[PDB]
């Protein structure tokens, strides 16, 4: 009761730090899972983006608690965690997520690869899974929680272009679908 | 020296007042549930003394969201620098050194 409750997948089971999950849209008419893609003239590192096809699951991620690994290995709400894609990268580097310290295209993006503009804390890679007012069971929002607390949303240019996950409103409502080992 | 604002009406009074005194206003938009925000409290409280000729206000975004949506504040903590009604600059995050610095440049 005191400790944060566990996060749950689409099958109602608790999220584990030793398993993989697709980060799907709660409303599939708004796109599919999350993946990696280059953007804004850049070739590397790859940006965390959202596949526009509601039928696609995107790439699976592995979630690890930020502090000391609990004996139960259960992912919990309001708890700092690290997120990384379990997928191949054409930039051949780290697939772990971190918030872009820069303001490319006048926007803060979630990106992968090496931290090029570090901070005194080394928390650029800290995130949290949270609930929200009026949220349906199994549905959640993601937040950057390193040197600030900010909801993650999706930048979509309906004119034709990659959709990128970054710091903006309104937040993206997601569900976690257990991925085959 | 750090004045917490508890109502939209109180906010207007504090701003109008400081404006008549031609003082600089530094504002910290906070969240009690946000780790990064708590950490910055002491740093804000201390600079509150470091500069008495400026006004330090504390605004909890859960309590006075309209003030945040008014100045485009979506991350916490966020420090706003105002004077005569217009924003002069803002620091986003628990970036201590960038705070303790941008304060001297606008205050003194």
């Amino acid at each position: 009761a005191a400790d944060p409750p566990p996060v749950h997948d689409t099958d109602g089971h608790e999220l584990r730090a030793d398993a993989n999950y697709y980060v799907l849209s709660a409303n599939r008419a708004h796109g599919g899972g999350l993946t990696m893609a280059p953007g804004h003239g850049r070739h590397c590192p790859l940006f965390v983006s959202q596949d526009p096809n509601g039928q696609h699951d995107g790439f699976p991620v592995r979630i690890t608690p930020y502090g000391v690994a609990p004996s139960d290995k259960i992912i919990r709400l309001s708890t700092d965690v690290r997120i990384s894609f379990r997928a191949y990268t054409t930039c051949l580097q780290s697939t772990e997520w971190h918030i872009d310290s820069e303001l490319a295209a006048g926007r803060r993006h979630v990106i992968t690869g090496p931290v090029k503009d570090p901070s005194p804390s080394g928390r650029e890679n800290a995130f949290r899974i949270e609930k929200y007012s009026g949220a349906e069971v199994h549905e959640y929002k993601l937040m950057s929680s390193g040197d600030w607390c900010q909801d993650l949303g999706v930048f979509r240019d309906l004119k034709g272009g990659a959709w990128f996950l970054g710091a903006t409103e309104p937040y993206h409502v997601v569900v976690f679908k257990k991925a085959p080992p | 020296e750090v004045i917490s604002v508890h109502s939209l009406e109180q906010w207007t009074m504090q701003i109008e007042e400081a404006n008549t005194a031609k003082k600089l206003v530094v504002i910290d938009f906070t969240a009690s549930w946000c780790g990064p925000s708590r950490i910055m409290a002491p740093v804000f409280a201390d600079l509150a003394k470091k500069f008495p000729n400026a006004v330090f206000l504390k605004v909890d975004v859960d309590e006075l969201k309209p003030i945040a949506e008014q100045f485009s504040v979506e991350a916490m903590p966020t420090f706003l620098f105002m004077k005569e009604g217009d924003v002069k600059d803002r620091v986003v995050g628990a970036i201590k050194e960038e705070l303790t610095a941008k304060v001297g440049l606008h205050a003194a």
